[PDB]
RNA sequence: UGCU
């Protein structure tokens, strides 16, 4: 994303099992790296590196 | 006894979801929650305390099965 | 919900009486309000079957007496249905074995009836 | 837009929204901000238990108007939903049974 | 493999919208195709007779 | 297959659905059987 | 009375985990098979015992505990020749309405075999003189659901003499 | 007194067996025969004709007019098929190569 | 529906399904694509494998082998369209155990 | 009438793009959800007049 | 143009042609009688194997009286392969 | 037709 008018979708699960699976498997803290090569994608960005 | 002793993230998620669903359906609590109104938080506390009464039944592709307890497995 | 065998093994009225008494005592010891309210037909059927068995002479029976009666009848080459009916009825008169009991022809012999009466009364 | 591709593999669902994004560094990486307007519309079905009974009672007492609250209640015996905007919310909260 | 009977589906597959604003309704193509098939069958029967 | 699982609306065999879970309930396998007196 | 083997998949809700599994299974089986007639089996009275009870699964759906339990239950099913003792719970012109003691009002004895003085004039008259005995003859069962009872049986009363009561 | 019948079973589909139906099986599956080519009646209500296309005995497509086969609304009606006989057989374009 | 003016919901397209499959959240994918979108309960006859109504199979004129089953409404529509196309899907049900 | 209280105060109130006929006394939801068409569905339904459909 | 039909055609449409009556004669009568005799006598033939009854209720003294007895033909095991011996 |  680039914060220039992007419309993003937000979904709310309707089941406790689905909620737990989303929190565990799709957790942000657990998906800090990509499976392609293991490089971290969630890191510093512009206005933070500088 | 031949599979990995570590408990995978998929097993963690499934056990937590099942326990949260059971608790939301008025299941007994074995950790004495302290003002936790979230069934998922209660399930996570029970997992950390190693008191979830669930046994994973791992099936091999050929057809064999093996039982592994939550307290017996290793968590991260 | 399929059944494997509807005629697995026949049982006398004493076993049913004992099972009903055990169920009744367990119910009165561990009664649950919601479980009872969900299905009240269980209580009615158990109570009425117990009352019927109490009306019958099935009382004053024990497994030792049942085994003794079975061993006594084993020497009379009588069939399982006949001995089951005799144990369930406890006939005190001779006519109940002469006419009411089936397969009377060639089986009475007019001498074994006294032994049958003595065994069923003892 | 066929049955296999437009109705089976990819299909539309409810309890979801679409909104523009804006930056906010004051929130954690695992946290996301949701507006009150979308929050009041997107609801979650929570089962009444021995743990969150008081929280659900307070939410029902608040009602659909105040942000912390609920919109509908489905009884355990009958599946007839009840709208909190009408009726005595205090009575509905006082008559919350488990399940 | 050779068909002698056609299975007309239920109305759930053939949605019909009653457009009260005009003297007509919105019907799917399957309904029109089945109507044409029935008309052709009737015409064939008439020609045979 | 995953595609037909999704189409039919059943949990796919891959992911968390590869294994099954059991309940650690207080029980007693093969409970004592009531002896038969007549047989 | 006879034992019947059955295999049932009993579902126990999560709020019954504090109870013993075997006791809960027995209670559920009793509640499910109380005063119900199984086709080609007979009317089940109650549960006798439980023989085999395998592992307890939990499905990803309802989330309850489903157990496949093998058990034996008592059912009332005569062997086409059993002798019973019932009570006359009414009488009809075509045949008397006898019923076993508080058990079931389904016994319909046909009056076509007694001595040739058989008739019912609707005044509850049993039979003209020269605890009622019954001899089962055949069984019969039928279905109930046939659109978007089931046990009557045949009863016989031959010339038993009945020195106690005519 | 009461017969034992199971209320609901946790049935899970095992596999789908594809196949074909003979004209007799099609007739058995169908409920009515559609022979009228018209859709609605001559009256100003424009009600659907009987034994014709858009008949309510083969399901429902309106929230006001329920199904005639089963007394349920649109949300609960699953729909019913119908059979239309052809004077002369025709090749099935799907099975023409077969 | 599709558009927001007609009160339309978001679409979990093929890419979203692929992402969910890669994550392995089977229960989440099920709840999204079956429970919360097109959940429905149909009646299937265990004898002929056809779809019934109100617990009744008009094909066999019986109701003993008919049982309820959860199925997406889109899948039911696909089955009906295939049956119309003479491609009859015969569903052989079995216990979940 | 309301299935719970029997009242006839049934009002059609749409709650956040959700048509719902609900009782005004106890709030019991009588009916909810309406089946519309969608635009591509609307486009693919062809306009046929009564002059042809009626007969 | 063809007219529209309100009701479907009859399930059994009438026909103005009727089947020709059967041939009469002593030969046809004798053939009919012989076919009936064959139908009556072939069911009791040992080759007519019936469904083996199972699930007996109980055993009784009248079992020997009600026991069905019928002679059984002995197949030629020389001509028949060995895979059919009991 | 517009949007990233
Ligand atoms: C635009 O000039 C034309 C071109 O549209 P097409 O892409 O040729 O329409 P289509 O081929 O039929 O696309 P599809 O198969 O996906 O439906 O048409 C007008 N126009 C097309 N599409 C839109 C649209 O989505 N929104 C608006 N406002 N106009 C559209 C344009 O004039
Ligand atoms: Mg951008
Ligand atoms: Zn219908
Ligand atoms: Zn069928
Ligand atoms: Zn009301």
């Amino acid at each position: 994303a680039d914060f220039d008018g992007d419309e993003m979708n937000l979904h709310l699960p309707q089941t406790e099992e689905a909620k737990a699976e989303a929190l565990v498997l799709m957790g942000t803290k657990a998906n800090l790296v990509t499976p392609r090569n293991g490089e971290p994608l969630i890191a510093a960005i512009q206005d933070f590196l500088t | 006894r031949i599979t990995t002793p570590y408990m995978t993230k998929y097993e963690r998620a499934r056990v937590l979801g099942t326990r949260a669903l059971q608790i939301a359906m008025c299941a007994p609590v074995m950790v004495e929650l302290e003002g936790e109104t979230d069934p998922l938080l209660i399930a996570m506390k029970e997992l950390k305390a190693r008191k979830i009464p669930i046994i994973i039944r791992r099936y091999l592709p050929d057809g064999s099965y093996e039982d592994w307890g939550v307290d017996e497995l290793i968590i991260t | 919900m399929e059944v494997k065998d509807a005629n697995s093994a026949l049982l006398s009225n004493y076993e049913v009486f004992q099972l009903l008494t055990d169920l009744k005592e367990q119910r009165k010891e561990s009664g649950k309000n919601k479980h009872s309210s969900g299905q009240q037909n269980l209580n009615t059927i158990t109570y009425e079957t117990l009352k019927y068995i109490s009306k019958t002479p099935c009382r004053h029976q024990s497994p030792e007496i049942v085994r003794e009666f079975l061993t006594a009848l084993k020497s009379h080459k009588l069939t399982k249905a006949e001995k089951l009916q005799l144990l369930n009825h406890r006939p005190v008169t001779a006519v109940e074995i002469q006419l009411m009991v089936e397969e009377s022809e060639e089986r009475l012999t007019e001498e074994q009836i006294e032994a049958l009466l003595h065994t069923v009364t003892s | 837009q066929g049955r296999f591709r437009g109705n089976l593999s990819g299909k539309r669902v409810d309890f979801s929204g679409r909104t523009v994004i804006s930056p906010d560094p004051n929130l954690r990486i695992d946290e996301v901000a949701v507006p009150v307007h979308v929050a009041k519309i997107l609801t979650f079905p929570e089962k009444v238990n021995k743990a969150n009974i008081n929280f659900l009672r307070k939410l029902v007492q608040n009602g659909p108007e105040v942000h912390p609250g609920a919109n509908f209640i489905q009884q355990r015996h009958t599946q007839m939903k009840r709208f909190l905007k009408y009726g005595n919310r205090e009575k509905m909260a006082q008559e919350l049974k488990y399940g | 493999l050779i068909l002698t009977r056609l299975l007309v589906p239920p109305l759930c597959i053939r949605p019909s919208v009653v457009s009260d604003l005009k003297s007509g309704t919105n019907e799917d193509d399957l309904t029109m195709k089945l109507t044409e098939i029935i008309f052709l069958n009737d015409v064939i029967k008439k020609h045979r007779i | 297959g995953v595609s037909e699982c999704i189409i039919m609306g059943i949990p796919m065999n891959i992911g968390t659905g590869l294994f099954k879970l059991l309940h650690k309930a207080d029980r007693d396998p093969n409970p004592p059987k009531r002896p038969l007196i007549f047989d | 009375f006879v034992l019947v083997e059955m295999v049932d998949t009993v579902r126990i809700p999560p709020w019954q985990f504090e109870r013993k599994l075997n006791d809960s299974i027995a209670e559920e089986l009793n509640k499910k098979l109380a005063n119900k007639v199984v086709y080609n089996v007979g009317l089940c009275i109650c549960l006798f015992d439980i023989t085999k009870l395998e592992d307890a699964y939990v499905f990803p759906g309802d989330g309850a505990s489903h157990t496949k339990v093998h058990f034996r239950c008592v059912v009332f099913h005569p062997f086409l020749d059993e002798i019973l003792i019932g009570k006359i719970k009414g009488c009809s012109p075509e045949g008397v309405h006898v019923s076993l003691g508080f058990f079931d009002d389904i016994l319909i004895p046909p009056e076509s075999l007694q001595q040739p003085a058989k008739f019912d004039e609707a005044e509850q008259v049993w039979v003209w003189e020269y605890g009622e005995e019954i001899r089962f003859r055949v069984v019969d069962e039928s279905f109930v659901d046939t659109s978007p009872y089931t046990l009557v049986g045949s009863i016989s009363e031959p010339g038993l003499g009945l020195l106690s009561w005519w | 007194k009461e017969q034992f019948r199971e209320t609901d079973v946790a049935k899970k589909i095992s596999h789908i067996c594809f196949g074909m139906k003979s004209p007799e099986e099609m007739r058995q599956q169908a409920h009515i025969q559609v022979v009228s080519k018209n859709l609605y009646s001559q009256d100003n209500q424009h009600a659907p004709l009987l034994y014709g296309v858009l008949d309510h005995r083969m399901g429902t497509s309106e929230k006001d007019r329920p199904c005639e086969t089963c007394g349920k609304n649109l949300a609960d009606c699953l729909g019913h098929y119908g059979y239309i006989d052809l004077e002369l057989p025709c090749f099935h374009v799907g099975y023409f190569r077969a | 529906t599709e558009g927001r003016s007609r009160d339309g919901g978001l679409r979990l397209g093929e890419m979203e399904r692929d992402c969910l499959i890669g994550y392995g959240a089977s229960m989440l994918l099920l709840e999204r694509l079956m429970i919360s979108s097109d959940a429905f309960e149909v009646d299937v006859c265990g004898q002929c494998g056809l779809l019934g109504y109100s617990g009744w199979c008009h094909y066999c004129k019986s109701s003993c082998h008919v049982s309820s089953l959860r199925i997406p409404y889109a899948c039911k529509l696909l089955f009906q369209e295939l049956q119309s196309m003479n491609i009859i899907p015969r569903l052989k049900l079995s216990k979940y155990n | 009438r309301c299935p719970d209280c029997g009242s006839t105060e049934l009002v059609e109130d749409s709650h956040y793009s959700q048509s719902q006929l609900v009782c005004s006394d106890c709030g019991c939801v009588v009916t909810e959800g309406v089946l519309t068409t969608t635009f591509s569905d609307e486009g693919n339904l062809r306009e046929v007049t009564y002059s042809r459909s009626t007969g | 143009l063809p007219d529209v039909v309100l009701k479907p055609p009859p399930l059994f449409p009438d026909t103005d042609y009727k089947p020709v009556p059967l041939k009469t004669g002593e030969g046809e009568e004798y053939m009919l009688a012989l076919k009936q005799e064959l139908r009556e006598t072939m069911k009791r033939m040992p080759y007519f194997i019936e469904t083996p009854e199972e699930r007996q209720d109980i055993e009784r003294y009248s079992k020997r009286y009600m026991k069905v007895y019928k002679e059984e033909w002995i197949p030629d095991w020389r001509r028949l392969p060995r895979e059919m011996m009991p």
